[PDB]
C-alpha cells in the first residue's frame, strides 16, 4: 500500500503531500 | 521538507512541516 512504498523508501515530496487531508 | 527514509517519528515530522497543522491524523501516543 501507499504507507509500505512511502516507509521503505524515500518518499518524494508530492508522494507525501499526497496524504494532506 | 528533509530526504532519508521516512518510516518512524520522520513520518510525523515530514507531514507536519509540508501539510501544517492540517493533513493528517495522530492518535494520542501513551
Amino acid at each position: 500500500g501507499i504507507v509500505e512504498q512511502c516507509c521503505t523508501s524515500i518518499c518524494s515530496l508530492y508522494q507525501l503531500e499526497n496524504y494532506c487531508n | 521538507f528533509v530526504n532519508q527514509h521516512l518510516c518512524g517519528s520522520h513520518l510525523v515530522e515530514a507531514l507536519y512541516l509540508v501539510c501544517g497543522e492540517r493533513g493528517f491524523f495522530v492518535t494520542p501516543a501513551t
